[PDB]
């Protein structure tokens, strides 16, 4: 299964997130979601099977509260601490893009989550879909860090 | 066939109602819906498992080999 | 005071939440700096935020001026920059791109919640290095 | 009820079969 | 002494404590939940969370990472003792409203 | 926030506890007694002899869930294990006749008998400390009487319905003396185990023995063991005249109500509150009416199957879970 993540037919990643994969990822990486610690580690914990360990990086809010977003969440998904070597570096449209509020302004400035970027493992804009998780995309997370 | 001991989702006992439940519909009518909520069937759950019972043992027992 | 690589006033012209509850996209005009805009993603049920409202941004590194490689938080009682300022994120400057002549914009994600600014002469202060604080206050 | 039966029943049952 | 109840898992470990990870037979969700909860009301705890790797296996992986200060290990005890002493309250409490009603 | 978890038309939000240091950098709220011991309430709104209605107030969700979870599957219980047939000419079938009785609950004590060990051998396996051993003896004949032709079967028939009350207690060694204030009877005696007809018997024997609900359901103690959290509604602005009624006709008929005089509408009960959040789809209370629920304020309903009263079983959850918190820092570490 691990040698074959790719169809023959076009070189396309078949081998990804399915329906509820994707759904709980968007989810997740969702703009609106906010983790405190408590709940943070539990999801690294679930994430892994409690057996890995994870380097917390600063919460994206520090005041009023330390809150991690669930881009956050799925960086230390890809990268869960130092010792591991996956740097993922990675510009993505998802399916529902809708284009910036003006022409000359890059793509991440989407006015819904419609861009993903990855740089040095972490997820800097854009929601977590089945475009960027799923088949058939040759810009997505999983066949990238292939 | 007969009806089941215990509601399915709660647990609770209801084969000490079916009787109940059939005499407070026959003796002094009462609707469906005040007949299971005098029994004290509350949750829905419950409620259905009275509400939706066919008491089959009493047809098959109109076959009964051993007469 | 030598940590703090950006500071203005802005005046806030728009917040939208495009489908959203509680992150909304703000809109601000600097003052006395008729060139700087300012594009922010902020989370406003811990920071609300309303048109024509004064905001004071600050972009600063080293916010409070063992090898364990996971966030520790500051002591209670530690003497640093937050204090004096309602909501802070933290964020990486990942692109610096030219809008025209003598004007660039710097992006910031605070994971995820994005940042566009834009300005003339800030060569000297505004990198592309993960330490980088942004300090609003009402 | 309000009566305790904890206190006065030693509690065999919850012990590890 | 019950010496498969509680493991340390060594490969899930980091050098002089601090980290681990500990695999916990017979125990679920119950446990696995108040546990985190009371640990992660530990100062020094900079992690703490539980899975349980497969329902077929009555089994419970529970990670902790702490700061410089404590261990792991340590950390899981002050949070049994905790969770204990939590339990002793709820009983107190509940046992004179009984009383008293 | 700040506590309430947020009951919106379309999602919940603060559904979080945020009470542990690293929350905030006002590293506050970690944990002690003494604290806990002083915020921690219990208020037992009602107590009857299978139903309990209490409020664990200031708890966390966490803990009160593990007393939920151990309730419904975790105190043991009586219940019959294996059934005996020596005859069975019902139309009902052996295993579903010994599922029925399994799920009869037995009005047995526990802590009046002792786990089996299953590493023994059955014939030296089921001891007087055990096993409770329930008989049914039944057998339908036709009644000698001259009723009107074809009526119900209960004149018609003899013994046509097996009851649960049918189950006799059939003692065992020293449980002659033991149970002899306490004799063993099914706490529903009604339950309606099978009908039959003339020239139809059922003669079995049941062992029952102590069991776990998460090993079967037939062992659960509680009929249902849940908890609520309270629900909070907040008034933000004045609603009176017939928007006072519209609006309290959105709750169950006695949750808020209609002050006299200064006429505005005022939340009366907000215990007796479903959430269907009804008032959430009506555009004119939408700035009116805030509706949450207190996160750490639990209204637990124990109802028990009839086996011990609600308040011991709960009690007996916080012992369990005391108890393994204990059997757990007892233990030692393996490598
Ligand atoms: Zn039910």
């Amino acid at each position: 299964v691990k040698n074959n993540l790719l169809t023959p037919k076009s070189g396309e990643p078949i081998i990804a997130a399915t329906q509820d994969f994707i759904t709980g990822s968007y989810l997740i990486s969702h703009k609106d979601s906010f983790y405190d610690r408590a709940t943070l580690t539990q999801l690294l914990s679930m994430m892994s099977d409690g057996i890995e360990h994870f380097d917390i990086p600063p919460p994206a809010i520090m005041k009023p509260y330390y809150l991690w977003t669930g881009k956050q969440v799925f960086s230390l998904l890809i990268k869960p601490n130092h010792n591991s070597p996956v740097v993922i570096n990675l510009d993505a449209k998802n399916k529902v893009f809708v284009p910036p509020k003006s022409k000359s302004l890059p793509n991440e400035m989407s006015q819904n989550d419609g861009f993903v970027i990855i740089r040095g493992s972490q997820i800097l804009s854009g929601v977590m879909d089945k475009s960027v998780l799923g088949d058939g995309k040759k810009h997505s997370v999983f066949y990238t860090i292939l | 066939m007969i009806v089941p001991v215990r509601c399915f989702s709660c647990g609770k006992v209801v084969g000490d109602k079916w009787e109940s439940y059939l005499n407070l519909l026959q003796e002094d009518e009462l609707d469906e819906g005040t007949a299971l909520s005098r029994l004290g069937l509350k949750r829905y759950c419950c409620r259905r498992m009275i509400l939706t019972h066919v008491d089959l043992i009493e047809k098959f027992l109109r076959y009964n080999p051993l007469e | 005071m030598s940590n703090t690589l950006f500071d203005d006033i802005f005046q806030v012209s728009e917040v939208d939440p495009g489908r959203y509850n509680k992150v909304c996209r703000i809109e601000a005009a600097s003052t006395t700096q008729d060139q700087c805009k300012l594009t922010l993603d902020i989370n406003v049920e811990l920071f609300p935020v309303a048109a024509q409202d004064s905001l004071t941004v600050t972009i600063a590194s080293s916010l409070n001026l063992s090898a364990t490689r996971s966030w520790r938080p500051p002591q209670a009682g530690d003497r640093s920059l937050a204090d004096d300022y309602d909501y802070v994120m933290y964020g990486t400057a990942y692109k610096f791109e030219e809008v025209s002549k003598d004007l660039i914009a710097v992006y910031y994600s605070f994971g995820g919640l994005l940042m566009r600014l834009e300005g003339n002469y800030r060569n000297l202060n505004n990198l592309k290095q993960e330490n980088a604080y942004l300090l609003i206050r009402r | 009820v309000s009566r305790d039966t904890w206190n006065t029943k030693n509690m065999r049952s919850l012990e590890p079969p | 002494p019950d010496r498969e109840k509680i493991k340390l898992l060594t490969q899930a470990t980091s050098e002089d404590g601090t980290s681990a990870s500990f695999q916990i037979v017979e125990e679920d969700h119950t446990l696995g939940n108040a546990l985190r909860y009371v640990i992660m009301k530990n100062p020094d705890v900079e992690f703490c969370g539980y899975s349980i790797p497969h329902p077929s296996e009555n089994l419970l992986n529970i990670r902790i990472q702490t700061y410089g200060e404590t261990t792991a290990v340590d950390a899981l005890q002050k949070g049994l003792k905790d969770l204990m002493d939590l339990c002793d309250v709820v009983e107190s409490k509940f046992t004179e409203k009984i009383k008293s009603m | 926030m700040s506590n309430i978890v947020g009951i919106e038309y379309n999602r919940v939000t603060n559904t979080t506890s945020t009470d542990f240091p690293g929350f905030s950098k006002d590293a506050e709220n970690e944990w002690n007694v003494e604290k806990f011991k002083k915020d921690f309430e219990v208020n037992i709104s009602s107590l009857d002899a299978r139903e309990a209605n209490f409020d664990l107030i200031n708890i966390d969700t966490s803990i009160a869930n593990a007393f939920r979870r151990i309730m419904i599957s975790e105190v043991p219980s009586v219940a019959a294990e294996y059934v005996y047939f020596f005859n069975n000419t019902s139309v009902i079938q052996d295993e579903v006749l010994a599922h029925r009785i399994g799920l009869v609950p037995l009005k047995v004590d526990p802590d009046m008998l002792t786990w089996v060990d299953s590493n023994l051998p059955d014939d030296e396996k089921f001891t007087d400390e055990n096993t409770i051993v329930l008989s049914l003896n039944v057998k339908c004949t036709r009644n000698p009487d001259a009723p009107k032709g074809s009526t119900d079967p209960k004149e018609l028939y003899n013994n046509a319905h097996v009851y649960a009350r049918d189950l006799k207690f059939e003692p065992q060694g020293r449980q002659s003396t033991t149970f002899a204030d306490c004799p063993v009877v099914p706490a529903d005696p009604d339950i309606l185990l099978a009908k039959l007809r003339p020239g139809q018997e059922i003669s079995l024997k049941a062992h029952c023995i102590l069991g776990i609900g998460g090993d079967h359901a037939k062992f659960s103690p509680v009929s249902t063991a849940s908890y609520r959290l309270l629900p909070q509604i907040n008034i933000l602005q004045p609603i009176k005249g017939e928007s006072a009624r519209r609006f309290q006709k959105c709750f169950p008929p006695g949750v808020i109500g209609i002050d006299e005089g200064s006429d505005e509408a005022y939340v009366k009960d907000a215990r007796k509150d479903t959430v269907s959040r009804e008032v959430l789809r009506y555009e004119e209370f939408a700035d009116k009416v805030k509706l949450g629920r207190v996160r750490n304020h639990f209204i637990f309903n124990v109802e028990s199957a009839g086996a011990m009263t609600p308040e011991e079983i709960f009690f007996k959850s916080v012992r369990i879970l005391k108890n393994k918190a204990e059997y757990l820092k007892n233990c030692p570490i393996t490598q």
